[PDB]
């Protein structure tokens, strides 16, 4: 695309600067740029890339969900014309538009050259979270597919990441994290997703022994989110 | 409030 | 432009949804259409102008300024290649485009048919801080010219707003704050910066016993910062 | 600090 004529590296170093700048529209394009070189992407590459995409939907989503309020508010109340569902119409696209770059990455080709576990888990858990964000706003005879398309992904981290990384290791963690939000949340399974947070927990618990003091500190910071959550929905 | 995922 | 083919008062109407969703660059692209039907605005029309195109291009002024910062320590140093160098230039370049909009939006046709003190002054002091932001990223032979059209639109202000308004209005408050910026900040000259902000903040003062409570406590609110200032820079 | 213009 448009990056086509720039330096992986330049665009690495870019997407950096970009986040510095708190410009996160600016570092998805060059971390999409980068990806489009056609080489896999290093571990710190990774998370530039989930960074970029992350802040870029968050801010969608959010938007998403100020309008839908307001939509849902309109429709309880005096009649103001179509202009609210056109606008969230307009972000909805936008962000559907978003996750299906990011969706379409992963499919050409970052997973199928993941080979490391971590590699693997981790692009596997960005497909789950996108299919995911698709969820929180699809409505029409493809939703189902939507959420089996999340789940699938989720599942699939889960058995390679329960396989082949210590219960302590926070791509694990997180994508234990974001899959019991999924069941909460998307799949209405409170229950599960219940039932997968505390075991999640409890496992990194009796791991921590074996863990640096940095390594320490990194996985009981997911601990904690899976404790808030369980403080909210138990 | 409203649950998180992973930051 | 993009936004000919929608209804005046659906701009604005998705203008406010904007501002709420925090979604100010589609923000200030409806305002831009609702100025582009060729109507003068009311003052609740210049306000969502006005806070639109202030929060894009403080998005891109916190952005320029933290890759200056880095640009201006890389030349302190191992040499990083051009890539700072290009990315401020990018965002600066995005920026001058923001505010030559704004400023094109002013000549084409706001000003010239502003005949009321209160849109004009909110005008003028518009042309005042897009040729300030202008003046922030300036460099070249052109920089004293900007500073200059910064300076006369601010100082045409002050003299209607000196004329046709209180001491106490909030146009004629939030512009004496910006021309008193101005002074400190681009043109070298803070005791001219620091008299103007005493001069506004006493004269402001002695107007508030006019004031009903409402009134009192928005000429207040920028009185506050007038001080702030003032302690800042005494 | 920095000074600050109109919010
Ligand atoms: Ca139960
Ligand atoms: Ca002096
Ligand atoms: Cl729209
Ligand atoms: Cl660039
Ligand atoms: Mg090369
Ligand atoms: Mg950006
Ligand atoms: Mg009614
Ligand atoms: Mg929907
Ligand atoms: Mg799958
Ligand atoms: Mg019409
Ligand atoms: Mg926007
Ligand atoms: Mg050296
Ligand atoms: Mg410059
Ligand atoms: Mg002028
Ligand atoms: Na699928
Ligand atoms: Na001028």
């Amino acid at each position: 695309g448009a990056m086509g004529s720039m330096e992986r590296a330049s665009l690495i170093q870019k997407a950096k600067l970009a986040e510095q700048a708190e410009r996160y529209e600016d570092m998805a394009a060059f971390m999409k740029g980068a990806v489009e070189k056609g080489e896999e992407l290093s571990c710190e590459e990774r998370n530039l890339l989930s960074v970029a995409y992350k802040n870029v939907v968050g801010g969608q989503r959010a938007a998403w969900r100020v309008l839908s309020s307001i939509e849902q508010k309109s429709n309880e109340s005096e009649e103001k014309g179509p202009e609210v569902r056109e606008y969230r119409e307009k972000v909805e696209t936008e962000l559907q538009g978003v996750c299906d770059t990011v969706l379409g990455l992963l499919d050409s080709h970052l997973i199928k050259e993941a080979g490391d576990a971590e590699s693997r888990v981790f692009y596997l858990k960005m497909k789950g979270d996108y299919y995911r964000y698709l969820a929180e706003v699809a409505t029409g005879d493809d939703k189902k597919r939507i959420i089996d398309s999340a789940r699938s992904a989720y599942q699939e981290a889960m058995d390679i990441s329960k396989k082949e990384m210590p219960p302590t290791n926070p791509i694990r963690l997180g994508l234990a994290l974001n899959f019991s939000v999924f069941h909460y949340e998307i799949a209405n399974s409170p229950e599960e997703a219940i039932s997968l947070a505390k075991t999640t927990f409890d496992e990194a618990m009796a791991d921590l022994h074996t863990l640096s003091e940095d390594s320490y500190k990194d996985s009981t910071l997911i601990m904690q989110l899976l404790r808030d959550n369980l403080t909210l929905w138990t | 409030v409203r649950c998180s995922s992973m930051s």
